[PDB]
């Protein structure tokens, strides 16, 4: 039987660059059990019937775990362009799977702030699909050799979310799992 | 290689910074003015200093890119708006010394006392007592007294330490690239843009006197009323062919005419329009007066309030033992965060200012995607202007009756809409020349026109031309009285009050058109029509990304300010008060004297 209740019931999740995967295979997978958790901002699926999702069959499932913000859930999807799709988690043209994503103000949340969930903001090229980024060299823009040092024209690469409880609506922290399946 | 790039990622870095920093000040102040304790001034000072410094580092490096190499106009607003240092051009020494006088100019102000006569004691300070003699007494001589002790208090000890500020400021203003500091002031309606688009500096002081010369038909008819009503008052010291005397006027300054209603009413005997007792016969509370401004808000077609706005927000005043400021305002902390703090009664005049605070919510809100440097309004003149139009169309009477106030038997009459239009012209027309004349004196002392040895000269002599107002008693130099008003002792900017008063016309017309009104303007209500909010909507979202002029042209249709919809509102009252002063005379000749 496939642990799906350990990814969607994760106590902790990881940042969005260094992002967590999973692979889930050789079990039989109740995909009724992802309507059991709470209401979800949004469940958008490509390719795949829901209704039709326990009525097929699949060789491997790959889950992708991730926290990001509310304005920034929309970029989750194929083709479009923006700062997390094209520096830290790029997605397939034909991808082939689901999307769940829900608001987790509560738990990830406090009053001083959350300074451990960070993001990459800089990046020389764009991603190929499902690629994972760790380095954290300092970025280049100019012609003088930044010599490993936060000087002038020299940018350090990540930037924290100031995770705080009084913010909005579309700032608040929320929690996204996406399934790829595989068929060969 | 190239500025272009080097100044996004400056920009990008900057913007994802400076969101924290701005956010944690705003909740220490909030902190601050919800419950007042020492731990908490504390807090206020630790985040202020710390914005302060990041700021002036960031604005330390920015300097480093030129900007006329810029050809992108987006990221040239937001670069340009950043090089801006201040006072930190200056000298070390010289940064110190206009500190201290700024320090010295306002402590006066706010400690300035005087004597009482036949006893030592009933020393009366400015806000708590002489507020209430000039708005309630009538007599002659207190008032002379008062207006008279007032200005050799304060005036007296402010005239040397405004010596040394204009020079201060004067070579502030010539060490960053600005012809005086007026032109520093100047430099907020500056806008670039297409070849039609393109207002200098140099073009603001043309725009004034032309849009004042078609208010001054109006205001010499209104003046010329209230003379008269002042001769029932004080038989014998009015002069039929002359101006009118500074203490008399229902404020220690002569800024307002609100004061003087209960003397000048044109049918005393019909009682105003008052609701209050019927918001109390119904049952009304502190939220329900939010709750129905939010209908209001969402009936037009603009968004509802968030979830949150309910749950941080003080809407009354708190009853666990905790000391408030208590004055209303409204709050945009950043990041999906919006509060308005007041203390709210079952006034009408709270049901009013509800909506006008709330105004400032929906406009902070409409540009909350707008990069962060771009944050504010066009101009100065446009975040009160958007939201006293709600208050205007939120008074009419039809507007009362749908909601529930009102029964259908109220019919409205003639006398009640001159009585009305009367009121609103007293506060908002007696306003425009003091305004216009304060804020030209200034501009021609910043440049050095009037020497030292001739400002009181001046004022007082345009003070008549203008205005239409004589100085009670004699005085020669060593009085200041300029120095006396709250924004002339703390350097603050005048201009805004001029412009607002022109642009919440401009638009009230303008929104009239839109929703098909047919009428008379001043009881217009733009209730349940949306096509006026999306004409609102295109504004709204703006911000500072574009040239005021669009923003403008977006909702008027014009490109710059016009009188006529001014002079639209007040149209019967114009008649009524031509036809009132058939035999009399209007006008002012500037030779009589009331101390002769
Ligand atoms: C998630 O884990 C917690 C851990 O105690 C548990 O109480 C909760 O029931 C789990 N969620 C569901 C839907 O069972
Ligand atoms: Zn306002």
């Amino acid at each position: 039987l496939c642990p799906f209740d350990e990814v969607f019931n994760a106590t902790r999740f990881a940042s969005v660059y260094a992002w967590n995967r999973k692979r889930i295979s050789n079990c039989v997978a109740d995909y009724s059990v992802l309507y059991n958790f709470a209401p979800f901002f949004a469940f958008k699926c490509y390719g795949v019937s829901p209704t039709k999702l326990n009525d097929l069959c699949f060789t491997n499932v790959y889950a992708d775990s991730f926290v990001i913000r509310g304005n920034e859930v929309s970029q989750i999807a194929p083709g479009q362009t923006g700062n997390i799709a094209d520096y830290n988690y790029k997605l397939p043209d034909d991808f082939t799977g689901c999307v769940i994503a829900w608001n987790s103000n509560k738990l990830d949340s406090k009053v001083g702030g959350n300074y451990n969930y960070r993001y990459r903001l800089f990046r020389k090229s764009n991603l190929k699909p499902f690629e994972r980024d760790i380095s954290t060299e300092i970025y280049q823009a100019g012609n003088k050799p930044c010599n490993g040092v936060a000087g002038v024209n020299c940018y350090f690469p990540l930037q924290s979310y100031g995770f705080r409880p009084t913010y909005g609506v579309g700032h608040q922290p929320y929690r996204v799992v996406v399934l790829s399946f595989e068929l060969l | 290689s190239t500025i272009e790039e080097l100044a996004k990622t400056f920009l990008e870095k900057f913007n994802q910074e400076a969101e924290d920093l701005s956010y944690q000040s705003a909740l220490a102040s909030w902190d601050y003015n919800t419950n007042i304790t020492e731990e908490n001034v504390q807090k206020m000072n630790d985040a202020e200093a710390k914005w302060s410094a990041f700021y002036e580092e960031q604005s330390k490096l920015a300097k480093t890119y030129p900007s006329q190499e810029v050809q992108n106009l987006t990221v040239k607003r937001q670069l340009q708006a950043l090089q801006q240092s201040g006072s930190s051009a200056l000298s070390a020494d010289k940064s110190k010394q206009l500190n201290t006088i700024l320090s010295t100019m306002s402590t006066i102000y706010s400690t300035g006392k005087v004597c009482n006569q036949s006893n030592p004691q009933e020393c009366f300070l400015l806000e708590p007592g002489l507020d209430e003699i000039m708005a309630k007494s009538t007599d002659y001589n207190e008032r002379l007294w008062a207006w008279e002790g007032w200005r050799s208090v304060v005036g007296k000890q402010l005239r040397p330490l405004y010596e040394e500020y204009v020079v201060l400021k004067n070579e502030m203003a010539r060490a960053n690239n600005y012809e005086d500091y007026g032109d520093y002031w100047r430099a907020d309606y500056e806008a670039e843009g297409a070849d039609g688009y393109d207002y200098s500096r140099s073009q603001l002081i043309d725009d004034v006197e032309r849009t004042f010369s078609e208010i001054k038909p109006l205001y010499e008819q209104l003046h010329a009323f209230v003379r008269t009503k002042l001769m029932d008052a004080y038989p014998s010291r009015i002069s039929p062919t002359g101006c009118l005397p500074a203490h008399l006027l229902g404020d220690m300054w002569g800024r307002f005419w609100t004061n003087l209603y209960s003397l000048t009413v044109p049918f005393g005997q019909k009682p105003n329009i008052d609701v209050t007792d019927t918001m109390v016969n119904q049952g009304w509370d502190a939220e329900r007066i939010f709750k129905e401004a939010e209908k209001f808000f969402v009936s037009v077609g603009l968004p509802s309030m968030t979830q949150g706005f309910w749950e941080n927000s003080m809407l009354t005043e708190p009853g666990d033992g905790r000391k408030v400021v208590c004055h209303p305002t409204a709050w945009d902390l950043g990041k999906g965060d919006f509060r308005i703090k007041m203390c709210t009664k079952v006034t009408m005049d709270n049901f009013l200012t509800a909506h006008h605070e709330m105004g400032h919510i929906q406009y902070d809100m409409a540009y909350a995607t707008q990069p962060f440097l771009l944050r504010n309004g066009a101009n100065e003149g446009f975040h009160e202007a958007v939201g006293e139009i709600m208050s205007l169309s939120a008074a009419t009477p039809e507007h009362l009756k749908s909601i529930g106030l009102l029964p259908y038997d109220f019919h409205e009459d003639n006398e009640t809409e001159i009585n009305f239009l009367l009121k609103q012209a007293l506060t908002i027309v007696g306003t425009l020349p003091f305004t216009y004349m304060l804020e030209k004196w200034r501009w021609m002392v910043f440049k050095g026109e009037i020497p030292k040895e001739q400002w009181m000269q001046k004022w007082w002599e345009m003070k008549r031309e203008i205005v239409g107002v004589v100085e009670p008693m004699p005085h020669d130099e060593t009085y200041c009285d300029p120095a006396a008003l709250f924004h002339v002792a703390n350097d603050y900017s005048f201009i805004r009050y001029y412009t607002r008063t022109i642009y919440q016309f401009q638009f009230q017309e303008a929104l009239c058109q839109a929703a098909q009104h047919e009428g008379p303007l001043h009881k217009c209500d733009i209730s349940n029509s949306t096509e006026a909010g999306q004409k609102l909507l295109n504004m709204l979202r703006l911000g500072r990304s574009e040239p005021w002029t669009l923003a403008l042209e977006n909702v008027v249709g014009a490109k710059n300010m016009d009188v006529r919809p001014l002079l639209n509102y007040f149209e019967p009252l114009f008649t009524w008060l031509k036809e009132q002063n058939r035999n009399s005379f209007v006008g002012w000749s500037t030779e009589w004297t009331p101390y002769a």
